[PDB]
């Protein structure tokens, strides 16, 4: 009612309760609906601290649109808030972001469906330009790539990096482009060039802290 | 007295009854003809309990008034709140320079748990003296011989309320200069108390 | 030559050395104190000692009365002691003077500590080593303590003592504020806040006191008060009780 | 009377299209007795004029005072000022001493150099501030052009319509006062260039 | 040593030692920063001889924050850092 | 050298610069002078050391009494003490000025600690060398405050400076299980001359005379006497009566 | 204390001289490279920067070298804090001159002026002057072209051709073998640019390092024109004189 | 020169003309008589509007950085004792009638101030010449608990009243709404009584109706 | 009677420089890493808040202060110096063009005014100066946005992106390999916290690190509706919350 956590936390155990329809009309009423603060996400109502728990609908959007195979729907849905995201403080904007694509690479998804997405977040590169969130994505698409068995496109994308990269440091994201191209030249039977790209790696290793998750690969 | 500034005094008076002091004022603000301010409340607060009249220069009673709470704060802030005629005194310094140009009266009453209701009344000329109930004004010179009269020593509580509200009235009805309404304020151990009389209630009496 | 012993001038080590003798030793007049804040009021104790069958106990007191919301808290040198509380005494009227209102705690404390800051650029007039601590209850924001170091240093405090026990203090609250997530006390009844301040006081004495060996005060709203003898004496006694 | 009215003339300006007019006399004397036919009450510095009116101890001598503070701003600023700007300066020099205030009321009249866009200004003796987007004038006889400018201006006008209103108007209120006369210098401000432009008028 | 460093050896000698799982040195391992193997091997000591004192056979997380005061500084003259104190 | 007998600007690590400490030395070289406070009111004493015949008794009074109701001595460097008798007169007149009220205690010990504290903030200027001792009595009652040197003064029921300080206080103490609020202080003057002939013991060179300047919450209610005739010589045969030789 | 710790400094040392413009030599010494030149058809003035970064922004681009008038501009040689408080001091003072007279000053009226500014704080109120020379430049109807040199001691004389900062006499010498009584505006350049590469330890010269401030006569009409070259001119200037280190 | 005022329960609202009048003749047609000290604060003041800014400008910029000294929020009352004591300083020299209105930390003020040091509070204030012809029509229509709307068009019809009974007055109202919880709304030309239109026969001069004897360009930059 | 001593500060040694001057920057060097950078599109000022005391709240502590509303400032070193110079600056801004003229004179000189008196202080007898560098960002008229380095001497220093503090030298080779024509205001804050926040360690939340940004101007901050004749006060500070959200995008 006028707490909005009370048809959140409700109709998040709707899902294995009853079914799915009757926990996604609940999140398209609560689009338009309680107002919170500072700019508006919705474009109904202003969202601020329900931007938060807005993120956990999108992310409830994912049990549904990413296990039925939706995701084409939900290709659609991510351009529409991009739009929104650029009221409101930007910092929400990579956070929300950031834990999309978690929830969507779990499903054995189709690879149209991320690269289509992230073309847009390239086509809204040209007027607000972000160079961290990008080569961010460009990470995990390359690793599209990989899957789509095409290396040609998955190089230029690290020439690129790479070039700026003699100029830059950028400790956290070179271990991790050249922990990809080992994956790259691996498949092409190399043990030359494959085995210099993690020797850049662990170059960089021992300057700053890589996380465990990366120190493992 | 100068250009600018309302004309203070007129209708003002307090009595010193048993344990305690009762000021009162009547609510006028006039240069010349005209009413300015018809919820006018002449008072003038050196302490909590401590209270005294707001007379002779409008503007100092508001500034130099508070510039006397700025110099009591020297002291009672550091120890504790003095008598009456400590407070009663910075009135007779602050008007002796500027006599030759800033000419104030004021009455100043206070209470106090041990001298009780002593009045303190400086006239115009600036000076301080003792007296148990003194009235000044333009618009009380009606009522300077009938609390001169029939006063009696220690009178009760709502007797003295009395006694102030039947001599306001005269002053009110019988003068252009001199009206409004009647707020009085309490002065006893038990706490102050504010009141306000309608225009309905002292013309009947 | 290069010496700041006389003169002040800055030292190859980046620090004046009349800094260093100032927070060095604060402590000898060898006296503790705590500051705490409670939900709607303030709570502060402070030790006091006595080496002598004649010496008035009213009169010896490291809290002073600034405003009618606002105490003090003051470690350091007794002569030195009041020239900053003297001078605040004299600052805090002249916001009435210029303004009308009651001292709020982000301009007292700010008043001495630039005072302060000047006597850095003063070659010739000797600054103050004293702490300085401000606390009083705020309307709007309620409880503040802010503590003036004497380099200038002031910023807000959820909680402050003095002495070479502020760390042991420090200590026992931080563990009861990380849990509760809270700077001040939310508990009610400023009665039993007083004997919650004292429990984390004795674990850094182990000791008990008389009703006059112990400096207590309690900073409610639109008042300030000081607890006279038969005041802390109940509480001292009613503690027993409980714990 | 007034002693700063001794001398006379006064200084008219008004606001066109894209164009501002400002105009004044070569009239100097003392009381009905003239004295310079060359005196000029328009000083210029930047893209806006400043006209003057009052005693020459309070015009020339005080314009040392405005070019003064004017250079400093040139020469550290190294850039224009706005009319409102300028004029800041202007009633706040008037009001730094109430017991001795200078009795001159200064013109103001210039175009923007920024949004483009006219604008006038200048005050009273006291340093009363009067802004409007039709005239601004000052004197003993700018009580005259109160009302003669709104019967003659109209909203966006032509510099060349403007120009006929400023300088009729000026003309003939000067036959109409003891001491405004003797000839009219108009000024045509324009975002650049200005232009001058000499006027015959009755001579007694 | 960084927080890589230190956290091999904290794993070392406690290993050895049955410790609680509500317990952890987070709290110490971030504050701290460029400390040396003293440091480090003193915590299986005072905060052992801390379970000592009140017959303890664990270690719990209050005494690891309880034993920081003596573990980290050791001055005891005059509190520490008096730059920007 | 050190900075600190040169300069009273810096910093002592025990708070108090050696120049501070050197002011104490020059007061406990002077003449012992003790106070009293009790429950009647307040009682000074005052003793000149003889050095020849040629100095004349009942002349010397170290005792400043500031107005009636409030009295004050000093020990060690005269100039000293007296710098502080123009100063405390001088703001007791200024209070009587703005107030019209006499000034209490409290009041008046303010007055005194500011000097002291700020003659020590500037190097250029010399602090006070001398210990202050000063009472009377107010519209409250009896309170006497001791204003040390170093400008640390607060509530002292007994003062004492000179030769054996903490030495002739011992006796004060004596009093307070025999009188818990010091009752009848017309006793405490024939003890004050008892507590000095204590000193008289080690310090025995020439004749001594002694002087006693009080005042009273009962008798004088704020005025002012002196002890002279019968009282002068009682006190005086009562401190030689315990030990005559 | 107050006297040991105060040598006086400003009075005559030892030496025979005063040890505050000595040493006032080294940090001038120190200081940026400034080399006045005045031709026939102006007044070069070239200056050098301190730390010259890439992220390093010009726009204003005067630090040690400023107008203060079209006809009438000045250089400075030291702190560029300690000049900028005479900097429009100066200018108040002309600010005066065109209240006084209502004309263009000549420079030298304002040269011995600012000399006593400095000096009068050697002479009297135990102040101290700045380390700061000055490098006078303007115009006159009689002298034509005016480029004058002050140093902190108070010395002024005329140059036509002057070098300050590092490498004084070294910077001289070449200048003065190489000086012509006829140069234009390209002429004095060319020679200035070739002096400033062997000044510093850098790497030739670049357009960065260079502070160029000059004044021509005229530039739509045939007199007063005076503008402060944008660094970006100032990299156009290498191509036109054919020297691009 | 006519200036009102009402207090509601949830704020201030305050009026001013732009009509200003400088002796026998109207100086200005179009001005704004309201002044501000700080964002929430909006001052008003009779006579020659040019000596409020003389004063409240320096006083209203220090309240501005009292606000950031105390790092909460500015204060009403905080620019009574500058304003008492400025006016003590120079004795009042200047005769004027401010109108001070705002919202504090405690709420909302409506304060009067008069020529010489004094001050004074009401729920509706209105001073300056065409007073008395306001403030007649506050004492008819007035109760207790107004409200924004209620509070609009009784100061409204006070300045109508001005200017139809008063010749310093006229032009349109300016009405400034201060409440409590949000910000202040400033309404520019909020009613349109004074409507001058076009004359009928348009005149314009041709062009060479005057005598040119030079022409010249004025000097700018080179 | 006061202020007795006439003589000035400590004179020139074998060196060329002032030694005042260059023990002055131990404090810069011991003292909080400050930054800044102008991308044209925003000005973000950042940097740290050192608390010693678990105790020690950081809601009252704010090192970047607002003398004008379109002005950012940050120090470094010495904090009440930076609070003192506020009280001053304010009140010399008064005397400023703010009185003079309807608008404060542009960043470039009116920090120069400010560090005038700066050395004075290096100058008077019986003044001593400071230990602390300002980094002065502002919004001028006709240049859009400024940044200026303060040195305790005074001399402006009209930087692009640059940083002061503790870790100086390796913190400003950073700011120097990322750049290009125009930047954004969200890049100059992701950029601030891979250098500031990566360079020290111990503090890693939002209370800690002040960070605010210039050139946004919301419709709350003007507080009137009337005719918004200047946009506003561009200068604005994230929450504690919002601080933590930047820190999320990295």
């Amino acid at each position: 009612m006028s707490l909005p956590g009370s048809k959140l936390e409700e109709a998040r155990r709707l899902v294995n309760e009853k079914q799915y329809n009757e926990a996604e009309q609940v999140y398209l009423s609560l689009l338009d609906k309680d107002s919170s603060q500072s700019s508006a996400a919705a474009g109904a109502s202003v969202d601020d601290k329900r931007r938060n728990e807005q993120e956990t609908s999108i992310l409830e959007l994912g049990q549904l649109y990413v296990t039925m195979g939706a995701k084409d729907k939900l290709r659609e849905f991510i351009p529409h808030s991009t739009e929104y995201m650029m009221q409101f403080a930007k910092s929400k904007t990579v956070k929300v972001l950031k834990t999309l694509i978690e929830k969507f690479e779990q499903v054995p998804d189709s690879l149209d469906d991320q690269i289509f997405v992230c073309e847009k977040s390239i086509e809204f590169a040209k007027r607000e330009k972000r160079v961290f969130l990008k080569h961010s994505l460009s990470i995990k698409l390359a690793t599209l790539h990989y899957q789509k068995k095409q290396y040609k496109d998955s190089l230029a994308l690290i020439n690129d990096l790479l070039r700026e990269f003699k100029k830059l440091d950028d400790k956290p994201s070179l271990v991790d482009v050249h922990l990809l191209e080992s994956k790259v030249y691996h498949k092409l039977r190399n043990l030359a060039k494959s085995k210099a790209s993690l020797t850049a790696a662990r170059t960089a290793a021992n300057s700053i802290y890589c996380p465990t998750q990366t120190v493992a690969e | 007295l100068k250009k600018g500034e309302v004309s203070l005094g007129t209708s003002i008076m307090a009595v010193t009854f048993k344990d305690g002091v009762i000021l009162g004022a009547d609510s006028r603000t006039t240069t010349g003809a005209y009413i300015a301010n018809r919820v006018t409340d002449k008072l003038t607060r050196v302490h909590d309990k401590i209270w005294c009249c707001r007379s002779g220069s409008a503007a100092d009673t508001q500034a130099i008034a508070d510039i006397v709470q700025y110099h009591l704060e020297l002291y009672t802030s550091q120890y504790g709140t003095p008598s009456t005629e400590t407070a009663a005194s910075v009135f007779k310094e602050l008007c002796y320079e500027n006599k030759d140009n800033l000419t104030a009266g004021i009455i100043v009453a206070g209470y106090d748990d041990k001298n009780k209701g002593e009045v303190y009344t400086i006239p115009l000329g600036g000076s301080v003296h003792k007296l148990p109930y003194a009235i000044a004004g333009s618009g009380s010179t009606f009522i300077y011989g009938y609390c001169d009269k029939n006063f009696r020593e220690n009178m009760s509580k709502e007797e003295t309320v009395d006694f102030i509200k039947h001599s306001l009235s005269q002053a009110i009805k019988w003068d252009g200069s001199s009206g409004g309404v009647i707020r009085m304020v309490v002065l006893t151990a038990a706490g102050v108390e504010r009141l306000i009389f309608y225009p309905d209630e002292y013309e009947q009496l | 030559a290069g010496y700041d012993r006389h003169i002040t001038i800055f030292s190859p080590e980046g620090r004046l050395y009349q800094v260093e003798y100032a927070f060095k030793a604060t402590n000898q007049t060898n006296i503790n104190s705590l500051a705490v804040r409670g939900k709607d009021c303030t709570v502060v104790i402070s030790q006091k000692k006595v080496p002598d069958k004649l010496l008035d106990p009213t009169t010896v007191s490291y809290i002073f009365c600034i405003s009618r919301t606002i105490g003090m808290v003051v470690n350091g040198p007794i002569p030195d002691a009041r020239n900053a509380a003297l001078r605040a005494k004299a600052e805090a009227a002249e916001f009435r003077y210029k303004y009308g209102y009651d001292m709020p705690c982000d301009v007292l404390a700010k008043r001495m500590a630039n005072l302060s800051q000047i006597y850095t650029q003063r070659a010739y007039m000797r600054p103050l080593g004293v702490i300085l601590t401000f606390v009083s209850v705020d309307e709007e924001l309620g409880p503040s303590i802010y503590k003036t170091d004497p380099a200038g240093y002031y910023v807000g405090y959820k909680a402050t003592a003095t002495g070479p026990k502020q760390q042991e203090i420090t200590t026992n609250l931080e563990n009861h504020f990380k849990k509760s997530k809270i700077d001040h006390i939310n508990e009610e009844s400023w009665e039993k806040v007083v004997e919650f301040a004292i429990t984390h006081m004795i674990d850094a004495l182990g000791t008990e006191f008389s009703k006059n060996d112990l400096e207590v005060g309690v900073a409610t709203k639109d008042k300030f008060f000081t607890l006279s003898a038969e005041n802390i004496e109940e509480r001292l006694v009613a503690i027993a009780e409980q714990d | 009377s007034d002693p700063s009215s001794i001398n006379g003339g006064i200084v008219v300006a008004m606001t066109g299209k894209d164009c501002v007019a400002i105009a004044c006399d070569l009239r100097l004397g003392s009381q009905s007795l003239g004295v310079s036919n060359k005196f000029e009450k328009i000083f210029h510095y930047g893209h806006v004029f400043l006209g003057i009116t009052g005693l020459a101890t309070d015009v020339t001598t005080l314009n040392e005072m405005f070019r003064y503070k004017t250079n400093l701003y040139k020469l550290k600023e190294e850039r224009a000022i706005e009319p409102e700007t300028f004029t800041q300066l202007v009633s706040s020099s008037l009001y730094e001493r109430r017991f001795g205030p200078y009795f001159v009321g200064p013109v103001v009249a210039g175009i923007n150099s920024k949004s483009g866009k006219p604008f006038i200004a200048g005050f009273d003796l006291i340093g009363c501030i009067d802004e409007a987007k039709d005239f601004i004038v000052s004197g003993t006889a700018s009580d005259q052009l109160f009302g003669m400018c709104e019967s003659l201006y109209e909203p966006n006008l032509e510099p060349e319509d403007l120009f006929e209103t400023i300088s009729q108007a000026l003309l003939n209120a000067a036959d109409r006062d003891a001491l405004s006369g003797w000839g009219a210098v108009v000024y045509i401000i324009k975002k650049d260039e200005v232009v001058k432009r000499y006027l015959k008028m009755r001579q007694d | 040593r960084d927080r890589r460093e230190r956290r091999l050896i904290f794993g070392t000698i406690a290993s050895k030692m049955s410790l609680a799982p509500e317990a952890d040195l987070d709290s110490l391992i971030i504050r701290n920063d460029s400390l040396s193997g003293a440091v480090i091997a003193a915590i299986m000591q005072e905060a052992g001889l801390r379970a000592v004192r009140k017959n303890r056979y664990v270690i719990l997380q209050s005494d690891l924050e309880e034993a920081y005061a003596t573990q980290v500084k050791t001055d005891n003259t005059v509190d520490k850092f008096d730059f920007y104190k | 050298g050190t900075g600190y007998d040169l300069s009273n600007s810096v910093f002592s690590p025990d708070g108090r610069n050696f120049q501070v400490e050197y002011a104490v030395k020059a007061v406990e070289n002077g003449t012992t002078s003790i106070g009293i406070k009790c429950n009647d009111g307040v009682v000074f004493a005052v003793e000149k050391l003889i050095t020849s015949k040629l100095l004349v008794p009942q002349k010397n009074v170290k005792i400043q009494v500031v107005d009636r109701h409030i009295g004050c001595v000093y020990s060690g460097l005269i100039p000293d003490g007296r710098h502080l008798v123009n100063r405390g007169r001088e703001e007791a007149a200024s209070f009587k000025k703005l107030y019209k009220t006499p000034i209490p205690i409290p009041a008046f010990a303010d007055r005194l600690g500011q000097y002291v504290q700020a003659h020590t903030l500037y190097n250029s200027v010399r602090p006070f060398g001398v210990s202050t001792i000063f009472g009377g009595v107010d519209k409250n009652g009896a309170h006497l405050y001791m204003l040390e040197p170093s400008g640390s003064y607060w509530g002292y029921k007994g003062a004492a400076t000179g030769k054996g300080r903490q030495s002739a206080k011992a006796e004060l103490e004596k009093l307070v299980d025999h009188h818990p609020e010091g009752l009848s202080a017309r006793e405490a003057v024939k003890q004050a001359a008892k507590i000095i002939y204590l000193a008289h013991e080690d310090n025995k060179e020439k004749d001594f005379e002694l002087e006693i300047s009080w005042c009273s919450l009962s008798e004088t209610n704020g005025l002012h006497k002196f002890v002279k005739g019968d009282l002068l010589q009682e006190a005086i045969d009562f401190a030689q009566k315990e030990i005559n030789g | 204390g107050s006297r040991r710790y105060d040598s006086r400094t400003t009075i005559f040392s030892p030496e025979g001289r005063l040890y505050q413009v000595e040493y006032a030599l080294e940090s001038i010494s120190h200081a940026g490279t400034a080399i006045g030149i005045m031709a026939s058809d102006g007044i070069v003035l070239a200056a050098e920067r301190k730390v010259t970064s890439t992220l390093l922004e010009q726009d204003t681009s005067t630090e040690k070298l400023y107008k203060l008038n079209d006809k009438i501009a000045v250089a400075v040689a030291g702190l560029t804090a300690d000049a900028e408080i005479l900097i429009n001091t100066a200018r108040i003072h002309a600010q005066n001159y065109l209240k006084t007279y209502n004309e263009d000053i000549p420079v030298e009226i304002l040269v011995r002026r600012l000399s006593d500014i400095k000096q009068g704080y050697t002479q009297h109120g135990g102040l101290r002057p700045f380390g700061v020379s000055f490098i006078y430049a303007g115009y006159d109807d009689r002298y034509g072209y005016q480029l004058y040199t002050s140093n902190p001691s108070g010395n002024y004389t005329g140059w036509k051709a002057i070098s300050v900062g590092a490498n004084t006499s070294a910077a001289q010498t070449l200048l003065q073998m190489d000086y012509k009584d006829d140069m234009k505006v390209d002429d004095a350049i060319e020679l200035a640019l070739k002096t400033l590469s062997k000044t510093t330890d850098s790497s030739a010269l670049t357009y960065d390092r260079l502070e160029f401030a000059t004044i021509r006569k005229g530039a739509n009409d045939g007199e007063v024109y005076q503008k402060i070259f944008k660094p970006q001119e100032i990299k156009d200037i290498l191509v036109k004189t054919g020297i691009t280190k | 020169t006519t200036i009102v005022g009402v207090k509601f329960n949830n704020g201030v609202v305050i009026a001013a003309d732009t009509r200003s009048t400088q002796g026998p003749i109207v100086a200005d047609k179009n001005c704004a008589k309201l002044h501000r000290i700080s964002p929430k604060i909006w001052c008003a003041g009779a006579g020659t509007a040019a000596d409020t800014e003389a004063v409240t400008q320096l006083i209203g910029s220090n309240i501005e950085l009292h606000s950031l000294y105390t790092s909460r929020e500015p204060r009403v009352v905080s620019a009574l004792q500058m304003l008492k004591q400025h006016l003590f300083k120079y004795q009042g020299h200047i005769g004027a009638y401010l109108i001070v209105a705002g919202v504090d930390p405690t709420g909302s003020h409506l304060f009067s101030i008069h020529a010489h040091g004094s001050t004074d509070v009401g729920y509706y204030l209105s001073l300056g010449s065409g007073s008395l012809a306001a403030m007649a029509v506050l004492e008819s229509h007035w109760k207790q608990d107004l409200t924004k709307e209620e509070a609009i068009k009784l100061a409204s019809d006070a300045i109508q009243a001005g200017i139809w009974n008063d010749l310093g007055s006229g032009s349109n109202v300016d009405v400034c709404v201060m409440e409590i919880g949000k910000d202040a709304e400033y309404l520019r030309n909020y009613l349109t009584p004074n409507v001058r239109e076009e004359k009928q026969k348009s005149y314009k001069f041709p062009r060479g109706t005057t005598a040119v004897l030079k022409e010249s360009i004025v000097n700018i930059c080179d | 009677m006061t202020d007795r001593y006439s003589f000035s500060l400590t004179t020139f040694s074998p060196s060329g420089k002032l030694g005042q001057i260059d023990y002055a920057l131990t404090a810069v060097k011991q003292g909080v890493t400050s930054l800044g950078i102008k991308a044209t599109n925003g000005v973000v000022i950042a940097t740290e808040k050192k608390s010693s005391s678990p105790l020690a709240m950081s809601e009252t502590l704010s090192k970047v202060s607002l003398l004008t509303p379109d002005i950012g400032a940050v120090y470094s070193g010495m904090g009440p110096d930076y609070r003192v110079l506020v009280d001053k600056s304010r009140k010399v801004a008064h005397t400023s063009y703010k009185r003079i003229y309807g608008e404060y004179p542009p960043t470039k000189l009116l920090v120069s005014e400010v560090a005038k008196i700066m050395q004075e202080a290096t100058q008077s007898g019986g003044v001593r100066p400071f230990g602390v560098s300002l980094l002065i960002a502002g919004h001028d008229e006709f240049n859009g946005f400024s940044l200026y380095q303060v040195d305790p001497s005074g001399s402006y220093f009209p930087w692009k992106a640059t940083a002061i503090g503790k870790g100086s030298v390796a913190a400003k080779t950073f700011l120097e390999k990322r750049w290009n024509d125009e930047l954004e205001l969200e890049d100059a804050i992701h950029i601030a916290l891979l250098t500031l926040k990566e360079s020290v360690e111990g503090e890693f939340n939002g209370d800690t690190i002040e960070l605010a940004i210039i050139g946004d101007e919301n419709p709350d901050l003007l507080g009137y509706t009337g005719i918004p004749t200047d946009k506003g006060p561009r200068f604005r500070k994230l929450t504690s919350q919002e601080i933590n959200d930047r820190l999320e995008a990295l």
